[PDB]
């Protein structure tokens, strides 16, 4: 349980801006706006529960319908927000609501919290061709919004999912490109190239989620879940790719991406950043210090769907290749965009590509998450380690250390607010390389640092040594803390020496066969900063015991002790973790020894409690006395007697009782079986 | 920062303030996020005050953005900003500087339709056979959007 | 055979100054001016001295019943005193520049050593250690390791981060069980085939090279990687617009280029150990 700066707004949050030393929520009817410093909610503004109305459009406001003939009141969804800084800084908000029109709040000359004093809806009435509408933007079911500076106009990218709600005079497009006016009261498509559509056929047939977007390169990229073909059963992840214009969307093209398990595919991307490697990653998967890599975190579909199952696995696609696998000379025709069949399509700017193979790749935790639901991926650099900031459907947040060679285990992990966590995240460094992630969780806002996470989580020497070394921590007698704040002369990284507190079974028969079990701490051995069994040794006086490293761990280790052929009493376990050696005075090989039996016989039926006397009975793991091959079930066991009951014979016999101590075993007066 | 104090004072119109910062050592070619110096802000938001103010403290007359690459006075021919277009050749811009898009202000007067800087960048000594990196020159740039006036200027 | 007859100050028989002290806080001593027996020094089992920055361990010959060494960390670059300690059983010299290893030749009663990070070259000199349990040779500059062939007891072996292109030698260690082959030059996999005892491995980040081939336009270089069962491991990330026409990796090269490369992986289950076999083979050009 941990204690993190926690904002919690009075609905969901669906988006997230940071901006001059501010935190922008957009909410459910809401934009909210919080301080980067301590997360406390500084101002408000509300977009509020608006009203649908076939009159009412889509700029002008009305209470003056609310009274209402066929008009609903709706809930104003955040679909997009974006801060612009080229003119006169102010944030764009676009909603769900009035056909997805976006609105700007224009930030006085110094009061950054001010979402609120100047605020103007931007539709501007359409006179050339009344047909279009460039002004709505956003789809309230399902939306892309990336923003970028070319050649002096502010241009929005935008990704829509779209329904077949034939709005007369008000479509929306599924990708398209359109830019501001100087004037800032209207948005305008270049020409009738900046938009592709979903053909109207198929515009329910079945949809294009859009995950996510980014610029890189010159290109702009969208991430994709859709319809591996159309009418075809089966879903699937594309990225689509195109030339960075104004002017049109130019080269485009689609192509799928796969990941698997190793084939085992991950079919239904979740959430994916975009950043740059460390060296360790980079080495690995093609490397380029400063390359860009999609880090996407994927899922396995339910057979025939889209929605995800819980099994997960995460695998990394550096642009460059993503590119090359583009650029590589094969190739279908847009199916969706076009007919499948008419020109063009039956051919080969102005022609619209898909791919017909996937550029696959595998899970870069082979599995570590096969089993949940990864929700939202983030990532960073500490040195030379690559971080994955992970999230999850059932609330958890862990950070993990991103790996080909090494199956890394999440040093955070834990429970953020019981909703699922968000695909929307922000990360923001600060000099020296440390900084934050800001996590949304239902309506809840964190903000995890990304280095610290904080150093008196560890509770162990060796735990506090196994640490992620960018958290710097060390060992103060009897807590994992950094050496700035440790109190005595006693802090270290290094001294795990090995300690054992219980030690079962006490004996061992002579023959061995017997596993031992040895409880205690830190025996293991930090060999390449990565902890194993490799180092450890355990001596039984002169004859070593050896582990099963299956069933072993830092804290109980687990080992089959030999034969001995002498008795011998109160011998030495020894351990050593490459580091120290540590020591148990009690073991013992014994020589168990049954003395009599009674009584000598009994009925067919069984039942009958046979009392077996000796010494030693009671070593080491597991007693088991037997009567014709039979089970004689225990009753009582101890040192000197065992009791147990005959087992039922169907035949009046003499058997010999048989004793079995792990690989030792006793025979000793005959048992009758009277009628 | 008095630099970041200057950046918002170039845009904000306050040469008050610009003059002040500067006279206790704000950084005359502070860069904000994308790159731009209060200069290029200034040149932006059409503060003909501030442009001069800083250039005679010392600004850079031919800074580049980090963004798009642009110069103020690439930012002064796209905008509309005749009289800071003048200063800035006075003080030495380079008239056939080009942008990331290999864009000269010219390039971008001409695609935009301001005859009045196209005629003065013209005199200064622009070229007007200069391509882009869509091979289009300002004359060109002007046939597209329809600028007869400046392509008979460039012609 | 050494024993110290009349009592003697610990500063005259260790003359290093740092050892000195070692046995001195070992002894309970007050200061290394205190003088000590035969008797004491017979009674010291398991000296621990890591990171004492011990340039020399002479006088360590008379403590015959030392079974227990640690001395990792240190400045230690020779290992003669120790060619007469009868009993040693584990012995750490790790981050040292110990080399000479053959000074370890009539040590028949040593089980577990460590010489990693000793900028090892030879080896050779273990294989009068057949009684070794645990081998530790990793980080360092090994290339041969035909020698390990006789060291049939090692149920542990480190070897991670060295030159070891051939591990073919380590075919008959079937009392195997923890191998570790991290860092190395491994392109053959076909070696291991028969560790049907094992339990955990690590074929991790292998680096090889090939020899230079002259650079065309249309360049094809035959895969070499090869798995357990002997089959060409498929390639995973190719660099350079690179396509893997089995058995070939083919690239369109229109200029000039020094090298190409191609990253694989292919996750591998041997005996009962599974791990990932994963590394870069890289190719001249001129």
């Amino acid at each position: 349980k941990y204690q993190l700066p926690n904002f919690t707004a009075e609905t969901p949050i669906q988006n997230v801006i940071l901006h001059e030393h501010h935190i922008f929520l957009g909410a459910t009817n809401y934009i909210y706006v919080l301080n980067e410093e301590d997360l406390q909610k500084v101002a408000e503004y509300k977009t509020g529960p608006v009203l649908e109305h076939p009159d009412c459009f889509p700029c002008q406001d009305c209470s003056s319908k609310a009274n209402l003939s066929g008009g609903v009141w709706k809930d104003n969804i955040n679909m997009a927000l974006v801060v612009d800084t080229y003119y006169d800084d102010q944030l764009i908000s676009c909603g769900s609501v009035n056909r997805g029109t976006c609105q700007r709040h224009v930030f006085p000359h110094n009061h950054t919290a001010d979402i609120q004093s100047e605020v103007h809806c931007i539709f501007s009435p359409q006179i050339e061709e009344p047909s279009q509408c460039p002004d709505c933007v956003v789809s309230a079911l399902g939306a892309k919004v990336l923003s970028s500076v070319k050649d002096r106009f502010i241009n929005f990218f935008v990704g829509n999912t779209i329904n077949s709600s034939y709005f007369p005079d008000h479509p929306l497009h599924s990708i398209s490109v359109r830019r501001l006016k100087e004037t800032k009261d209207g948005f305008m498509f270049l020409t009738d190239q900046s938009y592709i559509d979903v053909l109207p056929e198929f515009r329910d047939s079945y949809p294009i989620k859009y995950v996510h977007a980014f610029e890189s390169n010159n290109f702009i990229y969208f991430l994709t879940v859709q319809r591996e073909t159309l009418d075809a059963q089966t879903f699937h992840t594309r990225i689509i790719r195109f030339c960075s214009i104004n002017s049109g969307l130019h080269s485009y093209m689609e192509m799928p991406l796969e990941c698997i398990l190793t084939k085992e595919v991950f079919n239904i991307l979740q959430a994916a950043y975009v950043s740059k490697p460390g060296a360790q990653l980079a080495r690995q998967i093609g490397a380029s210090l400063n390359d860009d890599i999609l880090f996407g975190v994927f899922a396995q579909s339910k057979p025939d769907s889209a929605e995800p199952m819980d099994r997960s696995a995460m695998c990394a696609f550096p642009i460059k290749y993503v590119n090359d696998f583009f650029n590589k000379i094969n190739v279908r025709c847009l199916q969706h965009f076009y007919g499948p069949n008419h020109e063009h399509c039956f051919n080969r700017d102005e022609y619209r590509t898909e791919f017909t193979t996937a550029l696959q790749r595998v899970d870069l935790f082979m599995g570590q998450f096969s089993e949940v639901l990864l929700t939202s991926i983030s990532t960073f650099i500490k040195g030379d380690l690559t971080i994955a900031n992970l999230g999850t459907s059932e609330g958890r947040f862990m950070q993990v250390v991103v790996s080909r060679s090494g199956p890394s285990t999440p040093h955070v992990n834990f429970l953020l607010d019981s909703h699922p966590v968000s695909p929307e995240v922000i990360v923001e460094h600060t000099l020296n390389q440390n900084g934050y992630t800001l996590v949304i969780t239902g309506k809840k806002i964190t903000k995890i640092p990304l280095n610290g996470l904080g150093c008196r989580h560890f509770q162990s020497c060796s735990q506090c040594l196994s640490a992620p070394p960018f958290v710097q921590c060390g060992w103060c007698h009897d807590k994992c803390v950094r050496s700035e704040e440790c109190l005595s002369g006693t802090w270290t990284q290094q001294i795990c020496l090995p300690a054992i507190y219980k030690v079962f079974p006490n004996s061992a028969p002579l023959e061995g066969g017997t596993r031992l079990t040895i409880c205690g701490w830190d025996f293991g051995f930090r060999r390449n900063n990565k902890f194993d069994l490799k180092k450890t040794r355990v001596l039984l006086g002169n004859e070593s015991c050896t582990l099963t490293l299956s069933e072993s761990t830092m804290n109980t280790l687990k080992c089959t002790v030999g034969p001995a052929m002498n008795k011998h009493f109160n011998m030495s376990i020894i351990i050593s973790n490459g580091h120290g050696t540590t020591q148990y005075s009690t073991f013992s090989y014994v020589d168990p020894v049954i003395t009599s039996i009674s009584p000598k016989y009994g009925p067919m039926a069984g039942g009958t409690l046979l009392t077996l006397t000796g010494n030693y009975l009671n070593s080491g793991n597991s007693r088991h006395i037997s009567i014709g091959g039979k089970t004689c079930t225990l009753k009582s066991v101890s040192n000197s007697i065992l009791e147990c009951y005959t087992p039922a014979q169907t035949i009046s016999t003499e058997f010999a009782v048989k004793l079995k101590i792990d690989l030792a075993n006793r025979e000793t007066s005959i048992f009758s079986y009277r009628e | 920062d008095l630099g970041k104090k200057l950046l918002e004072a170039a845009r904000a119109g306050q040469d008050d303030e610009v003059r002040i910062l500067m006279a206790n050592g704000a950084d005359v070619n502070a860069a904000d996020h994308y790159g731009e110096t209060p200069l290029h802000r200034a040149a932006n938001k059409g503060h003909l005050e501030i442009v001069e103010v800083l250039l005679k403290t010392g600004a850079d007359v031919n800074a580049k953005d980090d963004w798009s690459g642009d110069t103020p006075l690439h930012l002064a021919a796209s905008h509309g900003h005749l009289e800071i277009v003048e200063v800035l050749l006075k003080a030495g811009a380079d008239v056939n500087a080009m942008a990331n898009d290999g864009q000269t202000p010219l390039h971008l007067a001409a695609s935009r339709g301001h005859l009045e800087i196209v005629e003065v960048l013209l005199k200064h000594g622009a070229d007007v056979n200069a391509q882009d990196k869509f091979g289009k020159t300002p004359f060109d740039l002007a046939i597209d959007n329809g600028n007869e006036d400046i392509a008979e200027v460039l012609q | 055979m050494e024993t110290i007859t009349v009592p003697t100050p610990i500063k005259q028989i260790f003359s290093d100054d740092a050892f000195a002290e070692t046995i001195k806080d070992n002894l309970k001593k007050k200061s290394v001016t205190d003088a000590v027996t035969q008797n004491e020094l017979n009674s010291i089992d398991q000296i621990i001295a890591n990171n004492s920055d011990i340039k020399s361990v002479q006088g360590i010959q008379y403590l015959p019943n030392v079974t227990k060494l640690f001395l990792n960390g240190n400045k230690l670059t020779d290992i003669k005193p120790l060619a007469n300690l009868k009993n040693l059983g584990w012995l750490f010299l790790d981050e040292n520049k110990v080399k000479d290893l053959s000074s370890l030749k009539d040590l028949k009663k040593l089980k577990s050593l460590s010489l990693e990070h000793n900028g090892i070259s030879d080896i050779n000199g273990l294989v009068h250690l057949p009684q070794l349990e645990s081998l530790y040779l990793g980080n360092n500059k090994i290339t041969d390791i035909t020698v390990l062939s006789r060291l049939t007891k090692l149920d542990t072996l480190s070897l991670e981060d060295n030159q070891i292109s051939d591990i073919v030698p380590l075919a008959g260690l079937t009392k195997l069980q923890n191998l570790y082959l991290s860092k190395n030059h491994i392109s053959d996999l076909r070696a291991l085939a028969g560790l049907k005892n094992l339990d955990v491995l690590e074929l991790f980040s292998q680096e090889c090279l090939n020899k230079p081939i002259n650079h065309q336009s249309n360049l094809v270089v035959p895969n070499t990687v090869k798995n357990t069962d002997g089959s060409l491991v498929t390639p995973e990330i190719i660099s350079d617009d690179g396509d893997y026409e089995k058995p070939n990796v083919k690239w369109h090269l229109p200029e000039f280029t020094n090298e190409v490369s191609f990253i694989f992986y292919q996750p591998v289950t041997i005996g009962k150990a599974k791990a990932r076999f994963h590394g870069r083979v890289t190719q001249p050009l001129k």
